[PDB]
């Protein structure tokens, strides 16, 4: 899920915190990751050249299967307490057909 | 490179410079691809025709240092426990080491003296057994593989009137898997080659870059999903 | 990989089959705003700014606690008139000053009031002194208050 | 690699779904493909021209280790029970082992001595039997296949005035199927080669990666369904 | 592979990995395609130029095991019942076995001795009958085919002053059809080669994979419906 | 060029962003790429066929200066601590330096005199040990690698009736990593080759430009993510 | 094979020649509902 | 007839039962199958991915 977004704090940009969860599910699958960003290690969420990119979760049942279906619901959200204005412009989803 | 370095540096190469731009591999998948990559690298750099330089095991200093930490010397154990049937009258069945990948030198210590073992093909055996004498040359012994159960059994056809007292085998040890995390922690009962825990690379650091690059290529091919890519990079599996 | 797809958010849509959903809409959204408010963020998803409590100070300055459940309000010009039930059946007049509501208690008695019959009001401004608020329950007589 | 692993890295390298809600690629189909891949690998590696290196059964150390777990030595049993008709006057009919794939060495022990068997072609039989003597060379015997019923029967044309006591056969055993799970559990009465239970791979671990890669290629080419892919990957079925 | 395995595994290959993605074949159509595929495989692997390796019947161990269960030895029966006319004065007409596909060795037992039969072409017959003597060499006999009615009739031109006491023929037996179900149950009176019931493969299991793959290719070509595909895979029908 | 420069002209030649508000290309990833580039350059310049000129270690003045900072001379230490098993009767096991990349000269000082070591291949060992004498030439000694644990152990097969006093090894030292900044400052527990601090390049400045250009090429090809680019620039990993 | 065709169901249509029928409609349907009722199944055939 | 469809039972997916017949006919032909799904054997109806 490639997406552009920006969080502010009283005219100060915050290039580290945009979203805190990504629930992706369909009729037979459901996965979720916290969207953490560790600079050195791989993480669900990584930013580079001002674009965010999050690896879509994998099914809770197996923890190995990717979200494979003709369609799927994609849900971005923040669930950690915070007071920022978070402009969320759009989001591209990369799939393999 | 520790396993942690193999995982972190896979994402500087597979994942579009750690940008989460490419698909994203679990640690189990990275371990599987690294194990397959090291097997492929060993097989390709052993056979001279499998690599890009046309050079085999001992054809350059680099190749000598590549397999340096796999070469092992072990003794064969007489297979007198099982009274099987041998294809040759004077064949003493010997069992080889369990962690054996490729044999490169064999020697047998007889009462007459040490004799270098020649692994004789099925055509040369029929050719040399159609003659009057039907024995090896004075400084060599033959070897053919026989009925083997969950191991490697070899018939040592040494000249008659001689007894075998020893059998030394110099071979390439089977590499251990590359695992970047405790697989049982998040993946139920998945094993790479029977080990579920962190396993380092048992190879010289010189070919760690080769193995990582091959793993990255294998990952990119397996994810591009084209049949053409899969069959193209399947050529180098041998 | 092989393919992509871009998603914009012109609104929130539901009721449509998942197979035939439109990428320009969002299926479900919580506490977002797609119109440009306090910033030029139109056609871009953005947050909801929170609320800020306004103290209800009396003209003497003491706090004014409201009795109980609210049944209806009425803004005449700048005076907010609340009809609340509770231990008693109260009426308030709130005027928004710079940072507080100058609260007055116009009445505190037994105007029969029920929660099952909320209030609906019309309020007229005839002059500086005759500022009336006509209100009706579904149960009791129509009433007036200056 | 054991059966659970074969399934697991097949899933990793093919990107199937282990869940049954989406059927994905199930265990019966994976077992069938892994089987077909292992017979393809055996056939292509035995024939030197079938692979990319041009190396056959005993043309390099790797190939010797590849077939090592399949080499079996067994005797032929006289077929005197059935009074059939032979194409040669001096032919003793012998039955070969049932689980036979390819014969690489044969020898017969006569009163004169052990004599290596030469599988003589149909043309050479006419050529050498159009001469005065019509007997093999001193240290060899001939062999031509004859009327066979659910087995292989071979005529052993040894020189007259000699009797056959033993007939040893060193052959490549028929590989056992690769079955990932007990098929009878979900699949009512399906089989792979007459087996329904879990069948671990009977080969050396060195070619397990080759088998897995070939199975993955076959899976991709079959799922594509293109005729062109089917014909190209059918060329490697021999 | 039992017939049930040939049907079930056709759909792991033809039908897009048993996904019902491709057209869908009945069991009669699968039986027809399997029979045609086995005939094609036999014909291609017999002629060296018909396959990809350039190897014929007895040109490698694999080819020897391929035709192992088709090779049959049978005697010819004198055709004295019908007083036909022979092209040669000293030709004794013999009828060959009915289930004959390809002859590979023939021998005749005369009073003088056994004589290998040379199948002589129509050019060599005219060439050798333009000479003074006009008889075969001392250790051979000629053979030309003559007027045949619903069978195979051969003139055995052995040297004069000699009588034929026997005539042995070693040949490739005609393969039986491959049928995966009782055709009469759902299809009225359809036969593959005159048999309406379940018929197993009378061949060694080594080429069952070859036959199945050829059947899959034939099915995909017959369904793609292109003239180009049909004529391209019609090349290998011989 | 020092580490700050390596980072700075990497930024100039790649067009990354030094700011952290946009993550840009950070220091850990640049360090990883510069490392991989330096091992690639060393491997490609040592092997003559790996570069474009066809010139190896000592095939021109530039190449002699390239590896100059890596050449190291060190002695081998006897491995008498562990009582392992050798493949030769007259082999003294010696341990090589830990930071070893490629061995280019070896010499052993015996009572007879200094004798240059010939790294003898696995084939030549069988070839020369199948002869009467089975000893090296007067002024040389043999060397074959043996069982090694987290190091390299070498069997020194010197002529019998002689003792080994010294064993000097002139080898190319393993390059130290190129680390632009202390990784522990921001990156918790990442490493490159077990190092986390600032690692200046240990090579001659002549190949610093080559390393930087190779790192830039690797960065561009990895960020592109195309499989084709990854395979093409993986060919230069050896 | 060679070709395909996708069929959606915007309604139920009859009275039109089979040669000239519209793939977007169904010729005949029993106990179905094409409007979203008790679930978000609009323009997707669903049960009664 | 490739088609997407899903059967539920009180918020529980049922990946085995979608349809039970398929009648296809024209002016001179008429065929019908029950649309069974046997995992191991070929069947008129098969699901995958």
């Amino acid at each position: 899920v490639e997406f552009r977004a920006d969080s502010w704090d009283s005219d100060n940009l915050i290039s580290n915190k945009t979203f805190d969860t990504l629930d992706v599910w369909n009729e037979y699958q459901h996965g979720t990751t916290p969207l953490t960003n560790l600079l050195g290690h791989p993480s669900p969420l990584k930013k580079k050249f001002r674009i965010w990119r999050a690896n879509i979760p994998r099914a809770i049942a197996n923890n190995r299967d990717r979200i494979r279906n003709t369609w799927a619901y994609i849900k971005l959200g923040m669930n950690t307490p915070n007071t920022y204005r978070t402009e969320f412009h759009d989001a591209i989803i990369h799939y393999f057909a | 490179m520790n396993v942690n370095e193999f995982s972190n540096e896979f994402d500087v190469l597979y994942n579009n410079i750690m940008s989460n731009a490419a698909p994203g591999l679990n640690e189990y998948e990275k371990s599987v691809l690294l194990t397959k990559a090291q097997e492929e690298i060993v097989k390709n750099y052993f056979e001279p025709a499998g690599n890009k330089y046309g050079k085999g095991l001992d054809d350059s200093p680099k190749r000598q240092i590549d397999f340096s930490e796999l070469i092992k010397v072990g003794e064969g154990v007489l297979n007198t426990s099982a009274p099987t049937i041998t294809f040759d009258k004077r064949a003493k069945v010997y069992d080889l080491p369990a962690d054996l990948f490729l044999v490169i030198n064999e020697a047998v210590d007889t009462n007459a003296g040490t004799k270098q073992i020649v692994p004789i093909s099925y055509s040369d055996y029929t050719r040399l057994m159609s003659r009057p004498y039907k024995e090896p040359v004075k400084y060599q012994a033959w070897r053919i593989i026989t009925t083997s159960i969950n191991n490697i059994s070899v018939e040592l056809i040494v000249n008659s009137n001689e007894t075998i007292t020893d059998y030394k085998v110099r071979y390439i040890r089977r590499p251990a898997p590359i695992i970047t995390t405790n697989l049982s922690s998040e993946y139920g009962d998945v094993t790479i080659n029977g080990v579920s825990t962190v396993s380092e690379c048992e190879l010289n650091p010189i070919i760690h870059s080769e193995i990582l690059q091959r793993a990255v290529e294998l990952a990119k091919a397996a994810y591009q999903g084209d049949l053409q890519a899969s069959v193209e990079l399947g050529q180098r599996s041998e | 990989a092989l393919k992509k797809e871009q998603h914009f958010f012109k609104g929130m849509q539901r009721d449509l089959s998942v197979s035939k959903f439109n990428p320009e809409y969002a299926f479900d959204a919580q506490n977002i705003r797609i119109t440009a408010r306090e910033h030029d963020t139109l056609l871009s998803v953005s947050n909801e700014k929170g609320n800020k409590e306004i103290p209800l100070q009396s003209p003497s300055g003491d706090p004014v606690v409201i009795d109980g459940v609210l049944l209806g309000q009425n803004v005449l010009n700048n005076y907010v008139t609340l009809f609340t039930k509770g231990t008693n059946d109260n009426i308030y007049r709130l005027e928004n000053k710079g940072t507080y509501f100058e609260t007055l208690i116009l009445f505190s008695g037994n105007l029969n009031f029920s929660t099952d019959y909320p209030i609906e009001s019309i309020s007229v401004y005839e002059n500086n002194n005759i500022q009336k608020v006509y209100w009706v329950d579904g149960l009791n007589q129509a009433r007036v208050i200056n």
